[PDB]
């Protein structure tokens, strides 16, 4: 299942971002340490053989770059707020030693000084000069770009590194372009999908005859058409955190299909201007917006313009496709209705979250108005939030063994969220009507939560899962599932007759659910969760998890069964379900589930999981966009749609031939033998 | 859903193997049953057996049209007298065969609405729980095959004691057939023929 297509189907890119520091290595002298992508809590430190793109290892360490210095080598780092310092070995990143008493020593890292020693670029062309006898050995043309020489090693395993363009980077040796790298892809904020695709009666009789007879006048298992028919061939347009858009191929290991540079200086969001998937609108951090024409050729910036007010933007929320509206939330908490272009009562409700509260908003008459507010109190802080993703409907009720039905709860206007309060040590879960503000459910847990480990929430078809870390059961990661049913009674459709009732959510005469909840014990700390999909919500929805280590794992929905039983009382307990898998709170980790089998996949501090639908419903794409990009083809149930990659068709064919030969043996024999022997002619 | 071109490697083999397996089954069953004689034993026992058969057919055949000749026989009479394996073997074995080689697919879409408990059994390959009423796995097509295949076999062309006391029992029947029934023929034939052939 995995060994056949282990590295073939999995598709990883590693990004470092624009270099800030590079330090040669104490041993393996064709190797350095690469420092990149600073952030206010941490930075990216890695080890790298210079003569390739071969990254040896990477780590996110929780220090601003300035702390990271050589010894008096041994790469000493010292926290400045406290006196905490870490001594890490360069060759293998071993934490040589720690202390808080005193830093061992420091040496601020030296500047390049490459000019006047080894460098001269005179006829628009570079020449490496020996310090004495400046014979201009190893001269090389300047490319169209040149920003800097990152690094140069004069020793026997010679290596030279150039920041040729802003995002293109070239390695050289004794000139010859030796390898090539691209780090425009280092942080993506928002994403969008583009697919590729192929390309009276009497007369009808004959023209059909002629064209098809011309057609009429062995298997060969070709892969390329299979990919496009099932939607696997796709263009992913990714927007960087910087200003850059580009098309990445979902096949062919993500060769860059095309790259466009903006002038927006940071990207926030992406939107197709219409359903045609031909023209994007892309938003600046600064308050511009660009309109870009996606074509099989390289794009063109068909418009740039300001917004109505040149203010900094926090985010954008997609309003209607047909009405071509968008809502922009500016920092300073200012909301702007957005009528972008023609793209060449009837209320709308839109709802946004902050750590201060959950608010809700309503649009009418080309204006936005607050519809209500819900802020947590001072000590409190909203932590985790999710809305209801829309769903195409298959089954209105979950059945029982004796063809009895529980009518899973389908109300579309729901969101769920968390509150954590200090000293109470109370993770409170609410399942709120996102329109009105009624709560419908409270569930607290005075189980000594941490508030320091990640917690997250995902909203399913009829069920919700949120996860947290806590101690009082045990110090272990905890998944909590709540499943929402119209009536906990075995057979009841509570107030859901639909012939013409036409219920109103705005008024609040809707049904209210009953719920059943359970939780489970999980080995590893969970960063973030989402849900697999296809076009039709058919398969088990296959919760995908992203862990602290970077690992991804999917577990099916079915193992997380509320109304499960501890399996002593299930044994021919006819009423439960069809093949009810038991409750089984201890979910051990099964490495067969894991994607990124041996890949590292450093996702960075802020990353997202998305589920991209495809055709061929056994298969779904799940993509991890953020600091690093990664995707896969994932099967919830194991592949049922695909015929196989691994039939023993030869055994089947040979067995059929065994049938034919035994026919050839017996038929003349038995017909002659029995007819003539029993007649005794 | 979108199933992908396995219609070659399953649907045709399933019908094909059913056709060949049944044709072989008829050949094999016909081969297995061979008499080739009644026996090889002495003359006498079959001889008086066919005498007994002559009495038996006299009950049916000669006991109808012999109004004058009924009694003349009876003096003579008293003095002279005195596959389930084919079900079990192939189809159960190939239930195992199909579940062995063909599993874990949704092979086709039946045209008709079943009930839910039909959808309980048929899809043991797949491990979804709310898939649909109509879709079915590979083994269901087999389940439809076995009961529907009689026209195919027609259209290719195929087609289907005590030694003495029992003698005394049929001698008791020789006594019974004296006047148990004296059948009304050679009396009504004029009535019957004039009733017909007009
Ligand atoms: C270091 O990287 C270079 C470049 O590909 C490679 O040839 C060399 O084998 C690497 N070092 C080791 C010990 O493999
Ligand atoms: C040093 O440790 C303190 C203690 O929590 C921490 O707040 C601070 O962020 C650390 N220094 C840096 C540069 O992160
Ligand atoms: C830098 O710009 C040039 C000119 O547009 C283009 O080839 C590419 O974007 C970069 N070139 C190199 C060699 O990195």
């Amino acid at each position: 299942v995995f060994s056949d297509d282990a590295f073939i189907t999995d598709w990883q890119l590693a990004n470092l971002g624009p270099w800030e520091k590079v330090i040669p290595d104490s041993r393996d002298r064709n190797r350095v340490l690469i420092l990149s992508n600073p952030t206010e809590t941490s930075c990216l430190v890695s080890s790298f053989n210079v003569s390739s793109g071969q990254i040896l290892f990477r780590n996110v360490l929780p220090f601003t770059i300035d702390e990271i210095q050589l010894d008096s080598n041994a790469m000493v780092c010292v926290n400045s707020s406290s006196n905490h310092w870490q001594k890490y070995d360069l060759h293998d990143w071993f934490l040589l030693e720690e202390g808080v008493d005193n830093a061992p020593s420091t040496t601020i890292l030296p500047q390049s000084s490459y000019l006047n020693d080894q460098v001269s670029i005179k006829n628009n062309e570079l020449h490496i000069l020996d310090e004495q006898s400046k014979l201009a050995e190893w001269k090389l043309e300047l490319p169209q770009g040149f920003n800097k020489v990152e690094y140069f090693h004069r020793e026997d395993p010679l290596a030279l590194v150039l920041n040729v363009n802003d995002t293109q980077y070239m390695g050289f040796s004794a000139l010859i372009p030796v390898w090539q790298r691209d780090e425009w892809l280092t942080n993506v904020v928002d994403y969008a999908v583009l697919d590729v695709f192929d390309s009276s009666l009497w007369n009808a009789y004959w023209l059909r005859l002629t064209t098809n007879w011309n057609r009429l006048i062995l298997d060969a298992k070709d892969t390329t058409v299979s990919d496009l028919k099932f939607g696997f061939a796709k263009i992913l347009i990714v927007l960087t955190h910087d200003g850059f858009i580009g098309g990445l191929d979902m096949v062919n290991k993500g060769q860059l299909i095309w790259k466009l540079d903006l002038e927006i200086d940071q990207g926030v969001k992406m939107f197709w201007t219409d359903k045609n998937h031909d023209e994007l609108v892309v938003f600046s951090h600064d308050g511009h917006y660009l309109t870009i024409e996606v074509t099989k050729d390289q794009p063109i910036i068909k418009s740039r313009s300001p917004l109505s007010e040149r203010k900094t933007v926090d985010s954008v929320i997609r309003l209607n496709e047909h009405d071509h509206q968008y809502l922009i939330k500016f920092e300073d908490k200012d909301h702007l209705l957005f009528k972008l272009n023609p793209g060449k009562s009837s209320h709308i409700f839109v709802t946004e979250h902050d750590t201060n509260g959950i608010y809700g908003y309503i649009i009418e008459n080309d204006t936005v108005k607050q519809t209500w507010k819900k802020a947590v109190n001072s000590k409190e802080k909203m932590v985790a939030y999710s809305k209801r993703e829309t769903t195409n409907l298959n089954t209105l009720g979950i059945t029982l063994g004796d063809k009895s039905v529980l009518y899973k709860y389908l109300y579309p206007n729901l969101a769920a969220y968390l509150i954590a309060n200090e000293e109470h040590h109370t993770i409170t879960f609410n399942l709120i009507d996102t329109i009105t503000g009624e709560i419908l459910i409270t569930q607290e847990h005075k189980d000594s939560p941490d508030f320091r480990f990640p917690m997250d929430i995902v909203f399913g078809e009829y069920w919700v899962v949120y996860s947290y870390f806590s101690s009082e059961p045990v110090p272990e990661q905890k998944l909590v599932v709540v499943e929402l049913y119209e009536s906990l009674t075995p057979d009841e459709r509570l107030s859901n007759s639909s012939d013409n009732f036409s219920y109103d959510p705005l008024t609040g005469h809707i049904n209210k659910p009953q719920f059943q909840t359970k939780q489970f014990i999980f080995p590893e700390i969970i960063k973030t969760m989402s849900i697999s999909k296809t076009t039709d919500d058919i398969t088990t929805k296959a919760i995908v998890m992203e862990l602290e280590n970077g690992q991804i794992t999917y577990i099916p929905k079915l193992l997380l069964n509320a109304r499960g039983k501890p399996a002593e009382e299930m044994a021919k307990d006819k009423k439960k379900e069809f093949m009810a898998t038991p409750y089984t709170p201890v979910i051990p980790i099964n490495d067969n589930f894991i994607i990124t089998h041996f890949r590292n996949l450093l996702p960075g501090s802020d990353s997202q999981l998305i589920s991209i639908p495809t055709n061929l419903e056994s298969t779904s794409i799940i993509c991890d966009l953020g600091l690093d990009v990664f995707c896969t083809r994932i099967t919830p149930s194991g592949q049922f749609d695909l015929m196989s990659p691994t039939f023993e068709k030869g055994k089947l064919l040979i067995t059929i031939f065994v049938l034919l030969v035994i026919t050839y043996f017996i038929r003349p024999s038995v017909s002659n033998k029995k007819l003539k022997s029993q007649w005794l002619i | 859903l979108l199933d992908d071109q396995l219609k070659y490697w399953v649907l045709l083999p399933i019908s094909i193997v059913m056709v060949l397996t049944g044709v072989l089954k008829q050949y094999i069953m016909t081969l297995i049953t061979g008499s080739s004689a009644n026996e090889a034993q002495p003359r006498v026992k079959l001889t008086e057996w066919q005498y007994l058969q002559w009495a038996q057919l006299l009950i049916g055949n000669g006991g109808n049209l012999s109004s004058d000749a009924f009694a003349a026989k009876k003096e003579f009479l008293v003095k002279d007298l005195t596959g389930n394996m084919a079900s079990f073997i192939p189809q159960t074995i190939i239930m195992w065969w199909v579940n062995h080689f063909f599993a874990g697919f949704i092979l086709m879409q039946l045209p008709f609405p079943l009930t839910a408990k039909f959808k309980e059994m048929l899809q043991t390959g797949i491990i979804c729980q709310d898939l649909d009423v109509r879709w079915v796995s590979s083994i269901s097509w087999y389940f439809i095959s076995v009961l529907g295949l009689n026209p195919v076999y027609n259209l290719i062309g195929l087609n289907d004691p005590p030694q003495s006391q029992v003698d005394k029992a049929m001698h008791a029947m020789a006594n019974d057939l004296t006047i148990i029934q004296h059948e009304t023929c050679l009396d009504n034939v004029e009535q019957r023929v004039l009733k017909q052939y007009m």
